[PDB]
């Protein structure tokens, strides 16, 4: 049921 | 990559050379020092990768020695000439000890070889050899330490050449 | 050609004059094999010629070839020579002048090569060793840029003329810049030390053209070889020919000099290793590899200088020109065009290996083997046709006559190809006249 | 601006910033984007670029992706806005982002998500919250013809309108011309018209991380959305399809190339799905099941595309399908869809969600742009080298073996300029000897050998001479299955000759050695697909970097060279390398066929007997 | 004796058959392939060998791909 | 014929890409991982 949503935008962040 | 180190150990017993001066023979200690310096100059002359380590073995202690002439060679020689005169001027006999501190000088040489080998670039291999010149009488009590030095050198595979002038020493033969 | 190659062919007088400089003797000794160095050390204080058999008996029989090579090197360099030893023997003795200068250099004594800068004191405008290296790179970059023909590089006229005598660039049309030859491209693909070495070899072969003494230049080069990095030296005490040569070197960037009126000059690491030729400096820390090679025959350059862009464009098709990056593709057309221009595949492969990016150094092969093989195949396809003009002999009525004429041709060495079964052969047109006359004479002899 | 070297001078429009090492992306104003795989930020940049950019080249180090309006619409359907994407690009672009690229994104993003198409009560409604654009669309005469009107000719009247089903595809092309792409949003949970199906996922089913990621990309905001997904052969594509069907749980239709694929899908659903077998029916010409109670149907393009008169039962099945409303439809080998007959099937079937799964998308007829509106944008495409490293797929060891042509063959090769020239280079005796040596080597190595040969005559000749099974045109199904099962289990049989039918007409038993002799003529997609289908992950050789072996026998100096180079273009774009080998060690020691010259001369006689008619 | 002076060419026998085809078909025009000498060698006139090289290069261009 | 087989072997084995490769090997003289099973045997 994990198919509802998935994003990795926060993983793309300045470090 | 052949990093050849030529270690020179000198029998700097003042008694033997004083007697030889009394004999007024053709050969003196100054000639021995000049020959050693010339040999070291030739060793560094053969290749840049070659390195020189010269330690003077005196009764008091062991001293690390190191115009148409090579500038670096001139500087090294003047350093060595400075070191030997510095030792001789301060060379005061205080005690009845006559045997040369042969084992201790060898241990210092081995430690210096180990230090340089650690500093050797891994892309190059360091062959090391030790040359010792014998003039005075051999030492008796240093036998255990001498054997330990021989064992350590054989473990690290370091050739040791002994040069006899007057007195033969079976310890050097076995070494 | 290495340093001994130029030395090995010199006339006796030049070698004798060069041996008058102790630094020259030091360099020559350091260039000797280890066995040769041992021999010289043995002969250091020998005032008597040494019998040839006596010297030859010291070395092992198996290592005689190395011994014989060392012996021939010593003889050709005239380090030693043979003397009519009394009793019919032929002794071997070093050159007295060479050995004397070597002993002077090693043991000391004699006059120094040049005075120090303590007379003039510390330099008011002293520079830095990295700055010296950067300037030397800039000068060589300027030379390569001028060879490319970009207007960003302006050099002296004789410098271009120097290359013209070197054969790199030929002035097809006067007034216009000379067009660089194929050998020029081959040199351009060579690595910087080889570039400098070949350029200086060409300079030496044409030393007499400028009226400059051959002996002085070589001895000065040997002196520069042992120079201390970051240290200047006195310009004074040198001939006007040496002054002009030093001006040429400063124009090359091998030596740094503030002004033409300056009496100090700083040798550079590039000039330091010039004496060694191509070998010796195996641990050269060059610029990091900025070129990435992908399996799709694509190259990526982390550079901005027009020099590397031009170099890559000589053999590949540019696709994108980023401010700090360049994307090009390896194509059969571009590679074959470069080969037709005279560049060999091995030069391209070696150059790519030189500038390989450290990321690609992680791979067990420096470059993808498939790409290397494809480059080699493209190079081979260019010269598939074997063109050989010649004269065909095919009218041999007797096999014995054909065999005899084949023997005569192999005696003459003008045979191109032969077929005993068909009794046919091919000869060079120049040797054809000789073989034709021989054939007629044999019929005349018959 | 163009430099004299051919490189486009982009320095002026790309202002570099000092964040070089940190920022791994290069954004060329041409639309191409470059990423460094060695960067520490590769993974995040990779994931970001997958949603927003279409991949072009994926070699070991420097990857190139491309930006398309379809990619941007797919990213919007994922749920990413303009500002976040632009900010992430700026944080990753080494230089300044070109304004034209920025303007292009601005133009595309605004027009996205405007027009929506909904299928309800067998009626297609075009709706938007902005009637101004809707009213503007009424102007188009093509739209006017496409828009459903009354039987009197009068056009019908949040405002929407019904649309003619048979005019949908032409409208879709017009939407791009109108710059308002359709929005394929499905009520994954809000559907009430179509009842659910008692079908679930058995615990034996495991979703690999890339599989789950692709599924989550497909199911934006929990709602199923039509699209195209690229999965390498043997990556459990059928498992992914079964998983998606179970997830949607609505009426499910699957289309395959042959009945063998239908049986594979049925076995997969029996292997993973919990649906009752009684609700599973195959609309095949041989095995027929009533459409009634068929919760999930598997069929083929030809059965639905049979324009000629069909069986009366088939008429009933078609009527039931048209009456049935399909929440979900599944299409396999999407590259085949651009054909007119198979495209007509899309108009025939009324389905809400249509998902296409395939291994390749490089149609040699470049009929893929219109395919973006037939189904949708490409949702996902996994990195083949990455799956190789992860061990999911066998690491293929690829070789190009050059066989010099016999001069007599070569002279005749030059002699013939027609299509008959194919037989000349496809029947090279030196190639035959090389193939025989390779077969002996791999049989001594105890490997499964699959010989692919497009030419029927060449394949039969090779198989008969080598005394091996051969598969060709007719290939009676019982004999075919018998030979396949012998190959799978019988150790005596490990060399199978398969003609062009081996691409998609049936499943290929897993092998390790694949030797390609005959080419279609540059079918860079077909042969690559067949190669990927042949070779799959094998246990035991997992540690080694070369667990699968593929060899292409190419006749030197022939037109086969150009075909091979054109064909391997896609595989090189996939990061697969091909090493050229000319000399085969060990051939001289071994005795092989056509050792003597007249044997090759006899073969030349046999081939020339097959004139242009054959 | 009548002995001819021309150019010797050594290549693969496939190229030999290609040259035979060119001479027989007269694609080069006049019969410049005067005589063959070996299974891997031929003897031609240098007058037209340059243009012959062009035709040879064109053939291998056809058996290639442009990128 | 034995002579026919020898001629065919010489021709095929050295027709185009050996007439220079053999000479290069005579005039000259990672890889293991990049070599094929039949090249390593």
């Amino acid at each position: 049921r994990w198919e509802g949503g998935y994003e990795r935008t926060w993983e793309i962040l300045k470090e | 990559d052949e990093l050849n180190l030529l270690v020179i150990v000198v029998d700097a017993n003042p008694i033997w050379w004083g007697k030889q001066a009394l004999k007024e023979s053709q050969f003196t200690l100054s000639k021995c020092i000049d020959a050693v310096m010339v040999l070291g100059n030739s060793h560094l002359f053969m290749n840049r990768s070659n390195k020189l380590a010269v330690i003077a073995s005196h009764i008091q202690e062991s001293r690390f020695l190191y115009d148409g002439k090579y500038e670096l060679l001139t500087s090294a020689n003047e350093v060595i000439v400075e070191e030997i005169k510095d030792l001789m001027t301060k060379s005061d006999i205080k005690g009845q000890h006559t045997e040369t501190l042969l084992a201790g000088s060898l241990a210092k040489a081995l430690c210096y070889i180990h230090r340089m080998n650690k500093e050797v670039k891994d892309n190059q291999e360091m062959k090391s050899r030790i040359l010792v010149i014998k003039a005075a009488e051999d030492s008796a009590l240093q036998y255990m330490n001498f054997m330990n030095v021989i064992f350590a050198a054989q473990k690290q595979n370091i050739l040791i050449d002994a040069c006899v002038l007057d007195s033969d020493s079976g310890l050097l033969q076995q070494a | 050609r290495n340093l001994q190659e130029f030395l090995g062919g010199l006339s006796p007088g030049v070698l004798d004059r060069l041996y008058g400089h102790p630094a020259t003797c030091l360099a020559v000794f350091r260039e000797l094999p280890s066995l040769a160095k041992n021999w010289v050390m043995r002969m250091l204080f020998l005032e008597q010629p040494l019998p040839q058999a006596a010297v030859a008996l010291w070395v092992k029989k198996e290592f005689s070839k190395a011994q014989e090579e060392s012996t021939g090197l010593l003889s050709g360099l005239r380090i030693w020579h043979t003397q009519l030893l009394p009793g019919g023997l032929q002794g071997l003795i070093l050159n007295p002048i060479f050995r004397q200068n070597l002993r002077i250099a090693l043991l000391g004594g004699g006059k120094a090569w040049s005075d120090d800068t303590s007379q003039l004191g510390p330099d008011k405008h002293a520079r830095d060793v990295p700055s010296l290296d950067k300037y030397a790179e800039e000068r060589w970059e300027v030379v390569l840029h001028f060879m490319v023909g970009s207007p960003s590089a302006a050099v002296s006229q004789d410098l271009a003329q120097l290359l013209s005598q070197a054969g790199l660039m030929k002035s097809t049309e006067p007034g216009e810049p000379p067009c660089i030859t194929s050998a020029g491209f081959q040199f351009l693909l060579l690595d910087t030390p080889a570039q400098l070495w070949y350029f200086m070899l060409q300079y030496l072969q044409t030393a007499q053209s400028r009226g400059m003494d051959l002996v002085e230049i070589l001895s000065f080069l040997f002196q520069l070889s042992f120079s201390t990095l970051g240290k200047d030296y006195s310009v004074e005490g040198m001939s006007d020919s040496l002054l002009n040569f030093l001006q040429h070197l400063r124009e090359f960037g091998l030596v740094f000099q503030r002004k033409r009126k300056s009496r100090r000059y700083y040798p550079t690491r590039l000039a330091i290793n010039l004496s060694s030729g191509v070998s010796g400096a195996g641990g050269t820390v060059h610029q990091p590899g900025f070129i990435v090679v992908e399996t799709n025959y694509r190259l990526y350059a982390y550079t901005e200088s027009e020099l590397q862009i031009a170099l890559i464009a000589l053999f590949s098709e540019m696709l994108y020109r980023f401010p700090n990056m360049v994307v090009a593709q390896v194509t059969r057309e571009s590679v074959q065009q470069a080969i037709a221009s005279g560049i060999t595949a091995q030069q391209i492969i070696h150059f790519l290996r030189t500038r390989a990016h450290p990321v690609m150094l992680k791979q067990t092969p420096v470059l993808p083997p498939t790409i290397t093989d494809q480059i080699r195949l493209w190079e081979l396809e260019r010269d598939r046709l074997r063109f050989t003009e010649g004269v065909l002999y095919n009218q041999f009525l007797s096999q014995v006559d054909f065999e005899l004429l084949l023997a005569h041709a192999r005696e003459l060495g003008v045979l191109v190809f032969e077929n005993s079964a068909k009794r046919l052969m091919v000869v060079t047109p120049a040797g054809h006249s000789d073989v034709k006359r021989f054939w007629k004479r044999q019929k005349h002899s018959s | 601006k163009v430099d004299e070297y051919g490189a486009k001078d982009y320095r002026l429009q790309m202002p570099l910033k000092d964040d070089h090492t940190s920022r791994p992306l290069w954004v060329a104003p041409d639309g191409h984007i470059f990423l460094e795989a060695f960067s520490p930020v590769y993974k995040y940049a990779q994931d970001f670029l997958v949603a927003i950019a279409e991949p072009v080249c994926r070699p070991t180090h420097v990857h190139e992706y491309k930006l398309t309006a379809y990619s941007l619409y797919a990213a919007v359907s994922v749920g990413l806005q303009t500002s976040d994407i632009t900010e992430y690009l700026r944080k990753l672009s080494k230089t300044g982002v070109p304004d034209g690229i920025m303007q292009f994104i601005k133009l595309c993003t605004v027009s996205y998500g405007k027009v929506k198409l909904v299928l309800k009560h067998n009626r297609y409604f075009v709706e938007s919250c902005h009637p101004d654009v809707i009213q503007h669309l009424l102007q188009d005469p093509v739209i006017r013809e496409c828009r459903l009107r009354n039987s009197e000719g009068e056009a019908t009247e949040t405002v929407s309108f019904e649309v003619k089903q048979e005019m949908i595809e032409e409208l879709q092309k017009r939407c791009i011309h109108l710059e308002y792409p359709l929005l394929a949003e499905y009520d994954f949970r809000n559907d009430s018209v179509n009842p659910d199906i008692n079908i679930d996922l058995k615990p034996t089913a495991v979703l690999r991380p890339y599989q789950e990621k692709s599924l989550r990309k497909m199911f934006g905001n929990g709602r199923a959305r039509s699209g195209v997904i690229v999965l390498p052969c043997g990556a459990g594509k059928s498992l992914v399809g079964v998983t998606a069907a179970c997830t949607v749980r609505k009426r499910c239709l699957v289309l395959g190339n042959s009945a063998v694929s239908v049986e594979q899908w049925k076995a997969q659903f029996k292997m993973w799905s919990t649906i009752d077998d009684s609700q599973i029916c195959r609309f095949t010409s041989d095995a027929k099941d009533k459409p009634i109670g068929c919760s999930v149907a598997i069929s083929t393009y030809s059965m639905l595309g049979h324009t000629t008169k069909r069986s009366w039962e088939a008429e009933r099945v078609m009527e039931w399908l048209k009456t049935q409303e399909w929440g979900l439809m599944i299409l396999d080998e999407v590259h085949t869809i651009p054909a007119k007959m198979f495209r007509r099937v899309l108009t025939i079937v009324q389905a809400h969600c249509k998902l296409g799964l395939t291994a390749t998308l490089v149609r040699e007829d470049d009929k893929i742009v219109d395919l973006n509106f037939l189904i949708g944008p490409k949702l996902y495409e996994a990195n083949w080298m990455e799956l190789q490293n992860n061990g999911y797929i066998a690491k293929v060891q690829c070789a190009e073996v050059w066989c010099p042509m016999s001069p007599e063959f070569y002279r005749e090769y030059v002699a013939i300029k027609t299509k008959k020239r194919i037989l000349l280079y496809t029947m090279n005796p030196n190639k035959f000897r090389a193939c025989q040596f390779l077969i002996k080597f791999h049989e001594r190595r105890n490997d499964k050998i699959i010989v692919f040969a497009d030419n029927v005559f060449a394949l039969k000749e090779y198989a008969i001479r080598l005394n091996k099974p051969y598969i060709y045109g007719p290939t009676s199904q019982g004999e075919r299955m018998q030979i396949l099962q012998n190959f799978k289990h019988n150790p005596k049989i490990n060399t199978i000759f398969i003609s062009k039918v081996g691409d998609t007409s049936f499943d290929l038993p897993e092998a390790n050695v694949l030797i390609q002799i005959s080419s279609h003529g540059g079918s860079r997609r077909q042969e690559a697909q067949r190669l990927g289908r042949v070779l799959r992950a094998k246990k035991g050789m997992v540690a080694e970097e070369y667990n699968a072996f593929f060899y292409s026998l190419v006749s030197q100096d022939t037109q086969e060279m150009a075909y091979s180079t054109k064909r391997q273009r896609f595989l090189v774009d996939q990061g697969y390398s091909f090493k050229v080998i000319t000399k085969l060690a060990g051939m001289e020691e071994e005795d092989l066929a056509f050792s003597t010259k007249e044997e090759q001369q006899q073969l030349l006689q046999k081939v020339l007997a097959a004139t242009d008619l054959d | 004796v009548n002995v001819l002076k021309g150019v010797l060419i050594e290549c693969d026998p496939a190229m030999k058959q290609f040259l035979l085809y060119l001479d027989e078909s007269n694609a080069l025009g006049k019969k410049f392939i005067i005589q063959d000498i070996d299974d891997t060698h031929v003897f031609v006139i240098a007058e037209l060998v340059n243009v012959l090289q062009e035709r040879v290069g064109e053939l291998m261009d056809q058996n290639a791909f442009s990128l | 014929g034995t002579s026919s087989q020898a001629e065919a072997a010489r021709i095929l084995a050295a027709s185009w890409p050996q007439n220079r490769e053999d000479e290069e090997k005579q005039k000259l003289k990672a890889a293991a991982s990049h070599l094929f099973p039949f090249e390593k045997l």
